[PDB]
């Protein structure tokens, strides 16, 4: 069913930070000169990816959790509720 | 046969009716209309205790409001020190599936039951310091529900087959049975002076039973669904009862009929423990909705709300002295509420 | 028949339930208001205790 | 970096083991997995800076 | 105190039409969802009808679906159950029961032997004379 | 003073430590709870699974395969009325639900049961292992032809095989019809209310097969696999 | 250039993983095994970032 | 035939067999029967009932 697949490829993409899966892209790559078509994407790339994984995975696994928005909404309403 | 029988029932039921009605002088919201309100009441959690595996079913407090007695559906019963925090035992339960636990006034005994059918006695005089089953009930066909004690060797239980019992600890046998409800009784209170009892059934109905006689007294039909949780009044004159409806009564044993109910339109859950205060003003009932509810008993205003339970309250436990408060849940966990100035 | 038997048990526990005394609802609701006004002292709740004799601190 | 990189395979790791396994060991499996996420890298780094020095 | 009473029933030709009313007092009929039950001489309770505390939902047993009509009335404070086409096998004695909790979509023990949420019943016998 | 407080801290640390041990054996173990009506095989299926060795109120049942165990809840002795004592019940693992398939008039009880335990506002994160017992006398009559299940289920003369199933080559037509409409009458209230909370295995079980303790293993251990996956969102 | 894109990519990952480690440590419902792992990569990354600044 | 199903009935006690046959009340287990030790005497007595 397409709803089938709309959940395995969201449950996918969630998942890809995680696990890294970005690193697979230039994993094998051995030391490239640095004038070359290859090492400039691969360091833009991976500079990128690098970087925002820690962001994006913050994001989808604290930020984004259900029990931590729960969590969130039930501590702000009950302090709002007794100031 | 039947129906020369079945109308004289109904002209009773009339009768009983109109001797209520005549009676009914006023109204108790009328007469306490010239009272100060009780305000808002602020109560902090002062004691968390955990370690119990699942669910919190029920607990009950100890004489000197120092030790309580809770039990677990992980087949644990453990007794909890409220000051320190510290548990003094932790009995393995042969039945993992327990629904009631009560502590003796003298504190040697602890009792319990369950869907096991069997309420299991365990004695703390033992001088080895190794937990034994001192005794063993098995006269009820139904799931145990509820007991109480009335010394250490009387003991009241309540069953889910619409029979209650008064034990011989000594003998182990039934001493009287009350035989009046037409549904699984709940849960039962103790009158201070261990003279009268009330329970609460399935039959949205709360009957009075005499100990020595063992007969019913009076008859409370004020309720909707199913009574879950009943409790009495600190003067033994009334009594408290919570049920399905998502509404609390009071019942007055002398007028023979309900004085007040505490109902919110917002409030739509279940009500699972309900419980007095020292002085009686307040009722402090557990509600399903995750959270429990403080009531003023004259003025029907939500005096205040207990917010930190993860899952339904169990049970509602207050000491003889009032200091504190302790409820449990569903989430294994038991809190300790104590007021502030 | 159990019927007939409980049938009679209700009427017999009906008829013993009528037969007893009842005190008026403003006398009998005149000793509940005086029980709380005598011991609205006594109660910690009611009238929050003092931290230093409070044992929960 | 290299701890970053061997905790990233710890959490797939740790998800593997719990979907393909039907009992798991809090106590023991938890203190596993940091040692090998942090005293790993350590000792690869450890001889690398013995082997450079 | 929660009573509900039954009217209608009786000797009933083969193929011919009843309506049954079921009055409830002493709770508030919006809120509680209602049922039919129906016992045949010999047999067992068998859940016959169920209707939604508006309205908006209802359903029916296999041996009845496209027979019988079931409706509630919330201002009056009744419950009703039309019946059509009636047979020699549908003689027995129906019950109004009320599942047992408020705002709830379930109620198990509704066809229980000794419910104490419904009312007398009626009897209706579909003999030809 | 401090003596007392000492020993009241050692005697609470020593709880810990069995508590401790109790936790793990507690989490190793998955509680069942068996449901059914009596026409149904429930009884059989206890001693079935009472090969692998490990007033009356509850009966619990212990059986082991590869290396997990389970603990199995059966209410023998207990009142008809069921909407309390049912409450307890919603920690366990899973719910058996035998079926009787070969009773006609007493399968709707089954799934107005069904439906309830379905539908129940606290049992709506517990899954329903659905055993539909003795086959075998189903396929009998049906293919006796005395009774016949339309008069029961006027739908089922409208009903056609689904493409999905996969009958026994040796097996007739008619038998499989018959069943795989029962199985969809019960997957229909399951599908009904039941999205993505809690899910319906649906099986096709005798009294005297060995393979019901294999069939609870696999369905448990999808259940967990499930939960585990729900606590990521990725299902 | 790949300095400035990989240095403004950490701080916010910092930033962002700082909040998410005292949410997690400061409500006791998220304290799990699967949560502690959380925070260990979580500092994990932290410590990887504040090393390379 | 499927002596079980009559055991597991006998068994739940739902259907009482001396409403069908009333002679089943002052009916007595035969000495010579052989039950198995492991059988509730209530099946033998009703299945050597039957074969009576």
């Amino acid at each position: 069913t397409r709803q089938q697949y709309r959940k395995l490829l969201k449950s996918t993409l969630v998942l890809m930070p995680l696990f890294g899966v970005h690193y697979i892209v230039f994993m094998a790559t051995p030391y490239t000169e640095v004038s070359g078509t290859l090492w400039q994407v691969q360091m833009h790339y991976e500079m990128l990816f690098n970087s925002f994984q820690g962001f994006f995975v913050a994001i989808i696994y604290c930020f984004c959790n259900g029990e931590v928005q729960a969590e969130i909404k039930k501590s702000w309403s009950r302090w709002t509720l007794a100031l | 046969e039947l129906d020369q029988l079945r109308q004289e029932a109904e002209q009773l039921k009339n009768q009983i009716r109109d001797a209520r009605k005549a009676c009914a002088d006023a109204t108790l919201s009328q007469i306490t209309n010239n009272i100060d309100p009780v305000g808002r009441i602020q109560m902090r959690t002062r004691r968390t205790l955990r370690g119990h595996l699942a669910k919190i079913y029920a607990m009950h407090w100890g004489t000197d409001s120092r030790l309580l007695v809770s039990a677990s559906q992980d087949g644990k019963l453990i007794i909890w020190d409220s000051y320190t925090t510290n548990k003094v035992h932790a009995i393995p339960l042969r039945s993992s599936w327990v629904m009631t636990c009560a502590y003796a006034p003298s504190g040697n005994y602890v009792a319990c039951g369950g869907l096991d059918n069997i309420c299991s006695i365990y004695n703390l005089k033992t001088r080895e310091g190794n937990v034994r089953v001192s005794r063993e009930l098995a006269g009820h066909t139904g799931y145990l529900s509820c007991c109480r004690f009335l010394d250490d060797n009387q003991i009241v239980t309540s069953s889910g087959d619409t029979t209650c019992a008064l034990w011989d600890i000594e003998t182990g046998q039934q001493t009287t049975t009350f035989t009046g409800h037409t549904g699984d009784v709940m849960s039962l209170s103790l009158a201070p002076d261990t003279r009268l009892f009330v329970s609460g059934a399935c039959d949205a109905s709360a009957k009075l039973w005499d100990v020595r006689e063992g007969m019913c007294r009076q008859t409370f039909t004020g309720h909707e669904s199913d009574i879950n949780a009943i409790c009495f009044f600190p003067n033994g004159n009334a009594f408290a009862t919570g049920s399905d409806d998502a509404t609390c009564r009071l019942f007055d044993l002398r007028a023979d009929q309900e004085l007040m109910t505490y109902s919110h339109d917002n409030i739509i859950c279940g009500i699972t423990s309900v419980s007095f205060s020292k002085s009686g003003r307040l009722l402090l009932a557990g509600y399903d909705d995750f959270n429990c509810n403080v009531w003023d008993a004259l003025k029907a205003d939500r005096a205040g709300v207990l917010a930190g339970h993860d899952n339904r309250v169990s049970c509602l436990g207050v000491t003889d002295d009032g200091m504190a408060v302790a409820t449990g849940s569903w989430d294994s966990f038991l809190k300790i509420w104590n007021g502030s100035s | 028949t159990a019927s007939i038997a409980q049938a009679r048990k209700l009427v017999e526990q009906l008829k013993m339930e009528a037969n007893i005394d009842r005190i008026k609802v403003s006398k009998a609701a005149a000793d509940l208001m005086a029980y709380c006004e005598a011991h609205a002292k006594e109660d910690p709740l009611l009238t929050p205790v003092p931290a230093s004799e409070n044992p929960f601190r | 970096l290299a701890t970053n990189y061997y905790w990233i395979l710890v959490e797939g790791l740790y998800l593997h083991s719990l979907i393909f396994m039907a009992f798991f060991s809090e106590k023991k499996y938890l203190w596993g997995f940091t040692v090998f996420g942090w005293g790993l890298p350590a000792v690869f780094v450890a001889v690398w800076v013995s082997v450079r020095a | 105190q929660v009573q509900l009473q039954e009217s209608g029933g009786g000797l009933v030709q083969p193929g011919g039409s009843l309506r049954l009313s079921c009055a409830a007092s002493g709770f508030t009929f919006s809120n509680y969802k209602m049922n039919w039950v129906r016992q045949a001489p010999g047999k067992g309770l068998e859940w016959v009808s169920d209707i939604s505390q508006s309205g908006a939902s209802i359903s029916y047993t296999g041996s009845v679906k496209g027979r019988f009509t079931i409706s509630r009335d919330n201002a009056k404070n009744t419950l009703y159950l039309q019946m059509n086409s009636l047979k020699p096998e549908d003689t027995a004695v129906y019950y109004c029961a009320r599942c047992p909790a408020p705002f709830t979509r379930d109620c198990f023990d509704v066809t229980s032997t000794t419910y104490a949420y419904r009312g007398q019943g009626t009897q209706v016998t579909v003999s030809s004379h | 003073l401090s003596a007392e407080d000492k020993a009241a801290v050692e005697r609470s640390k020593m709880i810990e430590k069995q508590l401790q041990k109790d936790k793990q054996v507690y989490r190793a173990t998955h509680r069942l709870l068996l449901l059914g009506a009596d026409n149904s095989g429930k009884s059989t299926i206890v001693k079935q699974m009472r090969i692998y060795h490990v007033t009356s109120g509850i009966f619990e049942t212990k059986f082991q395969v590869d290396k997990v165990n389970f603990h199995m809840f059966d209410v023998g002795a207990q009142r008809d009325e069921r909407r309390k004592w049912i409450q307890c019940f919603n920690d366990v693992t899973a719910i058996i639900f035998v079926v009787d398939s070969s009773d006609y008039n007493r399968l709707q009880e089954a799934l107005n049961d069904f439906k309830s335990i379905w539908n129940n506002r606290w049992l709506r994160t517990i899954s329903v292992i659905l055993f539909l017992n003795k086959q075998d006398l189903l396929a009998e009559k049906v293919l006796a032809g005395k009774s016949k299940i339309e008069d029961y289920f006027p739908e089922f003369a409208r009903y056609t095989t689904p493409e999905d199933a996969t009958p026994e080559p040796g097996e007739d037509p008619r038998v499989t019809r018959a069943k795989y409409f029962i199985r969809d009458e019960f997957l229909r209230i399951s599908t009904a209310s039941g999205d993505g909370r809690h899910y319906c295995y649906p099986h096709f079980t005798c009294s005297v097969d060995t393979e019901n303790a294999r069939r609870i293993f696999n369905d448990c251990r999808d259940i967990i696999q499930r939960m585990h996956l729900r606590q990521y969102e990725l299902l | 250039r790949l300095a400035m894109i990989y240095t403004v990519g950490y701080s916010v990952s910092l930033a962002s993983l700082t909040v998410a480690v005292l949410i997690l440590a400061y409500f006791r419902r998220l304290h799990c095994t699967r949560n502690y792992i959380h925070m260990h990569l979580f500092l994990s990354f932290m410590l990887r970032a504040v090393s390379i600044f």
